[PDB]
């Protein structure tokens, strides 16, 4: 989901996620 | 509380058979005997635009992402994870997944060289160490480290648990909220004193000599990442994949 740095980790936020 | 010791490290060892394709038991068949050997240019050049030396590092950042990305399907498997601040998540992630990397490598190493291209290969300890500077020094130091981790002959039930234990370092910087995150830990490392009592009677400070790796892989992680900006400056030519510079980036 969000998170404070998202915009700085979105490739790894799209695997988390 | 045994059972619920033994419970979760099942759980672990099924998610980490789910999670990751060349295990330990993969490799070790392989290496103990067929691979295709890279040991020079011309053979390289069959094992297979850019300079050598770049085009293997380049290859090795391929196997790195795909690396993070199982560790982070494992990571969603570990009891409690996903129900950290989201921020937390995101910070043991990007400080645990290379220290998990080198672990996992050192099950595809020998002291003679490393398993490529999901086993179908063998690329040698000597060629990795005979690349131009500063390309030379990029694998040797992950050779001197698996050596030794090697010497304590674990196996992946053991390795599951370890690499849970690494993922859920409260120590890491930035952590909002590290008490719950140190909750989770301590369940693992009973989890993994209990695993190794077990699978291990011949070594009763196995336990020990496992955990004082962590500072070992550390050591590793920093010198790399040293290494990385050296390159970065003079490289024009190197091009660091974008999931790689997320984790980088402030590390």
């Amino acid at each position: 989901x969000t998170h404070k740095r998202l915009x700085s980790a979105x490739r790894l936020t799209x695997i988390l996620c | 509380e045994s059972a619920d010791l033994r419970a979760l490290a099942k759980h672990l060892y099924d998610s980490y058979i789910k999670s990751f394709p060349l295990t330990k038991a993969k490799a070790r068949a392989i290496l103990t005997g067929s691979p295709f050997v890279i040991y020079d240019m011309n053979s390289l050049m069959m094992g297979e635009s850019k300079e050598v030396a770049i085009r293997i590092f380049q290859g090795c950042q391929f196997r790195s992402v795909e690396a993070v990305q199982e560790i982070t399907e494992y990571a969603k498997s570990i009891p409690g994870f996903v129900n950290l601040d989201l921020n937390d998540q995101v910070t043991l992630l990007k400080y645990g997944v290379h220290e998990i990397i080198y672990t996992m490598l050192a099950s595809l190493m020998n002291k003679d060289g490393v398993l490529i291209s999901e086993g179908q290969g063998f690329m040698t300890r000597e060629f990795l160490k005979s690349l131009r500077k500063p390309f030379g020094d990029f694998m040797e130091p992950k050779f001197e480290f698996a050596v030794k981790f090697n010497a304590l002959e674990l196996d992946d039930s053991d390795l599951a648990i370890f690499i849970a234990v690494i993922i859920l370092s409260g120590d890491r910087p930035g952590l909002l909220n590290v008490k719950p995150i140190e909750d989770i830990q301590d369940n693992l490392l009973q989890a993994l004193e209990l695993q190794l009592k077990l699978n291990h009677p011949e070594s009763s400070q196995l336990f020990a000599k496992l955990l004082q790796k962590m500072t070992d892989l550390r050591q590793i992680v920093t010198e790399h990442v040293q290494l990385l900006q050296v390159i970065k400056k003079t490289e024009t030519d190197m091009s660091l994949h974008p999931l790689l510079q997320e984790i980088y980036k402030d590390l």
